[PDB]
C-alpha cells in the first residue's frame, strides 16, 4: 500500500497545480474561479480519466491503436492527442528554462529580485517596505520582467534572442535527451526524495505565506465568489481545461500508462485518489499563493487583484518574494527552485516518452527498424528547442501566453473529451463499456460514470464551447495588452492543428473504404475484433 | 485451478460456544475476491460474507470474517440453533471458479 | 432481484443431451450477469460456467469447457444450460446464480433442478 502511493506521488503533483492553478485563479478573480473548477471536476475529470485509463487498460496499446479496437471512425481522436501531446512539449519547457535561469541567478550573496539597485532597474522603482509612502514599481515584478524576461511592448516586436535562456532551454533538452536515451528514472532510493522533497518545500511555502502580516485579505480573496458579474465563458472556459490539463487527460498518455497496468487493483479506487489529491494539491497551494498575494497587497498598499501579473509569471513573481522573507533566503530559494526543477523534469521525461512511443508505434517499419530510434529522439529534441527558441526572444512572453491558452488547452481539450465521451457513451455504446469494465475490473461503472459520460461531460463541454462562441472576448496578455488579430489567428490555428485531426481522419478513412457509403460507414463504426 | 481446501469437514458443536473455521486457498487470492455462502440442509445456498469482511443483508452481526494472501477464516461469537448448516468459500479472483470443501455444523 | 427458477431437469442416458433452463424476475435481466453452479450429491459445489450481462464474454470450467454451452435471452429474461455429452459423473443439481459483481459474490440462488444420468 505505501509502496503503491510511493509510485502515485511521482504523478500526483506537477507544474499544472504548483504553476498553472494558481495564475489561473488569479487571472479569473480567485473565488468565482473555483465553482465551475468544482463543478467541471466532479462532473468530467474524474470520469474522463477513469475512462481514458480503462481505454488502455483495454487495448494494452497506444493511445491511437485503442480507438481502432473502439470506434475505427473516430480514430482522430488518438492523433489529436498526439499533436497536443506535442505541441505541449513545445511550450512546456520553457517554465523549466525560466526556472533554471531562476537558479542560477539564486546561487548568488543577495537575491538580484530582493532590492531594485541594478542597471537594468527603471528609476521608478520603490521598496515594498517603503512604499506606503505615484507609479511605483516593484523590485520583483520587474525583475521578472526585465531581466529575467527582458519583456517587449508586444508580439510585433520579437527582439533579440535572450542567449542566456536560450543555454538554458539547450541544458534542460540536454537533460531530458540523455535521461530519455539512458532511460534514467527515480526507482531506487531516490524516489523517497524526489517525492517527499515537493511537498516538504510547499508545506513550508504555505506555512510561511499564513504567517504573513497580510495573508487573511488573500485568503478571503481567494475563497470569496464572484457570481453577480464573474460569470462569464472565459472562467468557465478556464476552470473546465485546467481540470483537464492537470490530469494530463485528452492527450493519451493515460492510455499509455494504462497499458503498462496488467490488472486492477481498483483501479476504480486509483484513479479516484489519483484525481482527488491531484485536485486538493492545486486546492491547497492556491492558499500559498494567495496568502503571498494578500500580504503584497497589504504591504503595497495596492489591491489584491492588481499586486502581481495576471498570466503565466504569476508563480515566478510570489514564491520569490515569498523565499525572499525566510532566514537566509539564498537557501530557501536554491531549494525551491531545485523542487520546481525536479517537477518539471519528471513531467517532461514521462511526456517526451510517451509521444517516441506513440511515434516509433506509428511506423515501426523504420523508427523502430533499429538504433534509429536514439536518432529519432535526437530529432524530436532538436525540433523541438528550434521551436522553443521563438519563445525565448524578448517577445516570447506573447508566444508562450497563446501556446498556453491555445496549443495545448481551451477548446481542444473541450473537443477530444466530448469526442471521447460521445463515442463510448453513444456510437460504441454505454452497456457495451460498462460490459468491458466488468470483464476486466469486476464491476460495472455505476450509475454516476454512466450518467456523467452519456450527458454530463457532452453537455458541459458543448455548452462551454457554445457559450464561448456567442460571448466572445479575444485572449489578452496580463490584463491590458490586446493581442493583434493575426495573433489570435495563429492561436486559433494552434488549436485547430489538434481539432481538425477528427474530421480529417474520417473523411480519410471513408475514401479509403471500398464499398457504398452506408457500407463504408457500417464496416469503419462496428468494432475491429 | 485454484483449489480452495477447508480443514474442519465436520464440527461437533453445542449452542453458546465460538466456533471458528478457515479455508486455505492453494493460489493467491484477493481479499476482495474471496466470500462466504450458507446452505441450510435441503435448501439452495445462501451469500453470507463477502469481501472478508463485508456482511449479507441477511445474515446477523453474530457473524464475522478475517483473512487475507492464502489464508481465510470466518468465526462465530456464539452460535445459535439457526446455525446449523454448511458454509463453503468460494474464490472469484480467477476462472475456473472454485468452492471450498465445505463445513457442515453438526449440533 | 426476488425470483429465480429453473427448470427442464430430468433423467437421461449416458452421451445424451439436455437443455436446462433459468427464469428470472424482479430485476432487469440484461443488465447483471449469471453464472451455473452444481451440487453433486455428495454436497459437493462445483462451478459450471458464466455468462455475461450481454454475453459477449463467456466462461465455462475445465471440465465442461468442450461440452456444455451456456445461453441467455435478454428479450425473454431467461437463462439457458446446453448439454451435449453429458457423462456418468455429470448427475448433480444446477443452481443458476447473479454474479454480476464479482468483488459482492453470488447475491441470489435459484431453487435448482436435479439432473440425473442413469
Ligand atoms: N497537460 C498535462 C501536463 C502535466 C500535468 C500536470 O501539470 O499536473
Ligand atoms: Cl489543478
Amino acid at each position: 500500500k505505501i509502496d503503491f502511493v510511493l509510485s502515485v506521488a511521482g504523478g500526483f503533483v506537477g507544474l499544472g497545480n504548483v504553476w498553472r492553478f494558481p495564475y489561473l485563479c488569479y487571472k479569473n478573480g480567485g473565488g468565482a474561479f473555483l465553482i465551475p473548477y468544482f463543478i467541471f471536476l466532479f462532473g468530467s475529470g474524474l470520469p474522463v480519466f477513469f475512462l481514458e485509463i480503462i481505454i488502455g487498460q483495454y487495448t494494452s496499446e497506444g493511445g491511437i491503436t485503442c480507438w481502432e479496437k473502439i470506434c475505427p471512425l473516430f480514430s482522430g481522436i488518438g492523433y489529436a492527442s498526439v499533436v497536443i501531446v506535442s505541441l505541449l512539449n513545445v511550450y512546456y519547457i520553457v517554465i523549466l528554462a525560466w526556472a533554471t535561469y531562476y537558479l542560477f541567478q539564486s546561487f548568488q550573496k543577495e537575491l538580484p529580485w530582493a532590492h531594485c539597485n541594478h542597471s537594468w532597474n527603471t528609476p521608478h522603482c520603490m521598496e515594498d517596505t517603503m512604499r506606503k509612502n505615484t507609479n511605483f514599481t516593484s523590485p520583483v515584478i520587474e525583475f521578472w520582467e526585465r531581466n529575467v524576461l527582458s519583456l517587449s511592448p508586444g508580439i510585433d516586436h520579437p527582439g533579440s534572442l535572450k542567449w542566456d535562456l536560450a543555454l538554458c532551454l539547450l541544458l534542460v533538452w540536454l537533460v531530458c535527451f540523455f535521461c530519455i536515451w539512458k532511460g534514467v528514472r527515480s526507482t531506487g532510493k531516490v524516489v523517497y526524495f524526489t517525492a517527499t522533497f515537493p511537498f516538504a518545500m510547499l508545506l513550508v511555502l504555505l506555512v510561511r505565506g499564513l504567517t504573513l502580516p497580510g495573508a487573511g485579505a488573500g485568503i478571503k480573496f481567494y475563497l470569496y465568489p464572484d457570481i453577480t458579474r464573474l460569470e462569464d465563458p472565459q472562467v468557465w472556459i478556464d476552470a473546465g481545461t485546467q481540470i483537464f490539463f492537470s490530469y494530463a487527460i485528452c492527450l493519451g498518455a493515460m492510455t499509455s500508462l494504462g497499458s503498462y497496468n496488467k490488472y486492477h487493483n481498483n483501479v476504480y479506487r486509483d484513479c479516484m485518489l489519483l484525481g482527488c489529491l491531484n485536485s486538493g494539491t492545486s486546492f491547497v497551494s492556491g492558499f500559498a499563493i494567495f496568502s503571498i498575494l494578500g500580504f503584497m497587497a497589504q504591504e503595497q498598499g495596492v489591491d489584491i487583484a492588481d499586486v502581481a501579473e495576471s498570466g503565466p509569471g504569476l508563480a515566478f513573481i510570489a514564491y520569490p518574494k515569498a523565499v525572499t522573507m525566510m532566514p537566509l533566503p539564498t537557501f530557501w530559494s536554491i531549494l525551491f527552485f531545485i523542487m520546481l526543477l525536479l517537477l518539471g523534469l519528471d513531467s517532461q521525461f514521462v511526456e517526451v516518452e510517451g509521444q517516441i512511443t506513440s511515434l516509433v508505434d506509428l511506423y515501426p517499419s523504420f523508427l523502430r527498424k533499429g538504433y534509429r530510434r536514439e536518432i529519432f529522439i535526437a530529432f524530436v529534441c532538436s525540433i523541438s528547442y528550434l521551436l522553443g527558441l521563438t519563445m525565448v526572444t524578448e517577445g516570447g512572453m506573447y508566444v508562450f501566453q497563446l501556446f498556453d491558452y491555445y496549443a495545448a488547452s481551451g477548446v481542444c481539450l473541450l473537443w477530444v473529451a466530448f469526442f471521447e465521451c460521445f463515442v463510448i457513451a453513444w456510437i460504441y455504446g454505454g452497456n457495451r463499456f460498462s460490459e468491458d469494465i466488468r470483464d476486466m475490473i469486476g464491476f460495472p461503472p455505476g450509475p454516476w460514470m454512466k450518467y456523467s459520460w452519456a450527458v454530463i461531460t457532452p453537455v458541459l463541454c458543448v455548452g462551454c464551447f457554445i457559450f464561448s462562441l456567442v460571448k466572445y472576448v479575444p485572449l489578452t496578455y496580463n490584463k491590458t495588452y490586446v493581442y493583434p488579430n493575426w495573433a489570435i489567428g495563429l492561436g486559433w490555428s494552434l488549436a485547430l492543428s489538434s481539432m481538425l485531426c477528427v474530421p480529417l481522419v474520417i473523411v480519410i478513412r471513408l475514401c479509403q473504404t471500398e464499398g457504398p457509403f452506408l457500407v463504408r460507414v457500417k464496416y469503419l463504426l462496428t468494432p475491429r475484433e | 485451478e485454484n483449489v480452495l481446501t477447508q480443514s474442519p469437514a465436520i464440527m461437533s458443536t453445542s449452542p453458546g460456544e465460538k466456533v471458528t473455521m478457515t479455508c486455505r486457498a492453494s493460489s493467491s487470492v484477493g481479499s476482495s475476491y474471496l466470500h462466504w455462502y450458507q446452505q441450510k440442509s435441503g435448501a439452495s445456498p445462501k451469500l453470507w460474507i463477502y469481501s472478508t469482511s463485508n456482511l449479507a443483508s441477511g445474515v446477523p452481526a453474530r457473524f464475522s470474517g478475517s483473512g487475507s494472501g492464502t489464508s481465510y477464516s470466518l468465526t462465530i461469537s456464539s452460535v445459535e440453533a439457526e446455525d446449523a448448516a454448511t458454509y463453503y468459500c468460494q474464490q472469484f479472483s480467477g476462472y475456473p471458479l472454485t468452492f471450498g470443501s465445505g463445513t457442515k455444523l453438526e449440533m | 432481484e426476488v425470483q429465480l427458477v429453473e427448470s427442464g431437469g430430468g433423467l437421461v442416458k449416458p452421451g445424451g443431451s439436455l437443455k436446462l433452463s433459468c427464469a428470472a424476475s424482479g430485476f432487469t435481466f440484461s443488465s447483471y450477469a449469471m453464472s451455473w453452479v452444481r451440487q453433486s450429491p455428495e454436497k459437493r459445489l462445483e462451478w459450471v460456467a458464466e455468462i455475461s450481462s450481454g454475453g459477449r464474454y463467456i466462461y465455462y470450467s475445465d471440465t465442461v469447457t468442450g461440452r456444455f454451452t451456456i445461453s441467455r435471452d435478454n428479450a425473454r429474461n431467461i437463462l439457458h444450460l446446453e448439454m451435449s455429452s453429458l457423462r456418468s459423473e455429470d448427475t448433480a443439481m444446477y443452481y443458476c446464480a447473479r454474479g454480476e459483481v464479482r468483488q459482492r459474490g453470488f447475491d441470489y440462488w435459484g431453487q435448482g433442478t436435479t439432473l440425473t444420468v442413469s
